[PDB]
């Protein structure tokens, strides 16, 4: 109850559900490198590569930065299930290990970022109005909130000579 | 660097099965404990 009863868990649990498209947003989208030599401007991003004059022409080929990012949804699955189950059943211990796979799902995207970025420092511009600012606030999201979710289901430093962390009730 | 991973993801195995899960993630240490468990993992197949 008292661990998922409290707003603080609700706001927390709901701004995890926001990010886990802003993720699924950069999944698909492909904006955050834009090339200028001056026209052969391309569009890169994790399966599509797009190379525009229009002759919008969006293509394939950095195939470590596609691995990635399956564990930054299989874990975001995993994340998932384990938080649903934990509100029915009368089990809130489960709430804890469902924040672990949050952060270990932006993890992963920070990792994806940065090979898509090494997709560009070995390849004139970069530039982004789109998917860096939200990957690179995805990754802000889900690393901040599943930390926060983390700490809210952790009892308390105890304070006084009594108290242990895992006491009852 | 693989050989140690596996050896504390048995300790971790072991101590799922004891305490069934609702009494493992209770003492914060093992919470910890399952947080290095996974990042050891993504740091052997990420590397591989
Ligand atoms: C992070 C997730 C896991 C970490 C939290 C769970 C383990 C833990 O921190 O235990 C806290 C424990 C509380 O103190 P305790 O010994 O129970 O009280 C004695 C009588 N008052 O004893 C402590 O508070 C230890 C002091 C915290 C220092 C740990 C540094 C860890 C850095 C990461």
């Amino acid at each position: 109850m008292s661990p998922t009863e409290a707003p603080k868990v609700r706001v927390t649990l709901f701004c995890i559900l926001v990010g886990i498209v802003l993720a699924m947003t950069a999944v698909v989208s492909d904006h955050w490198a834009v090339l200028s030599p001056h026209c052969e401007a391309a569009h890169f991003g994790l399966w599509r590569i797009c190379t525009k004059r229009g002759e919008k022409n969006c293509s394939y080929f950095s195939i470590s930065a596609a691995a990635i990012s399956v564990f930054s949804l299989g874990f975001l699955i995993m994340g998932t299930i384990c938080a649903l189950m934990a509100f029915r059943k009368k089990r809130d211990y489960l709430l804890r290990p469902a924040s672990m796979f949050y952060v270990f799902a932006g993890l992963c995207l920070f990792v994806s970022l940065e090979v898509m970025r090494q997709s560009v420092k070995r390849m004139i511009e970069y530039y982004y109005s789109w998917s860096f600012a939200c990957a690179c606030a995805a990754f802000v999201l889900l690393f901040l909130g599943g930390i926060s979710l983390l700490l809210f289901s952790l009892p308390r430093m105890p304070q006084n000579p009594w108290e242990s962390c895992m006491d009852a009730e | 660097n693989v050989a140690f991973t596996i050896i504390f993801t048995l300790e971790m195995i072991l101590k799922l099965l004891a305490f069934k899960a609702r009494g493992y993630f209770g003492d914060p240490w093992n919470v910890f404990d399952f947080l290095i468990v996974i990042g050891s993992i993504i740091d052997v197949i990420l590397s591989e």
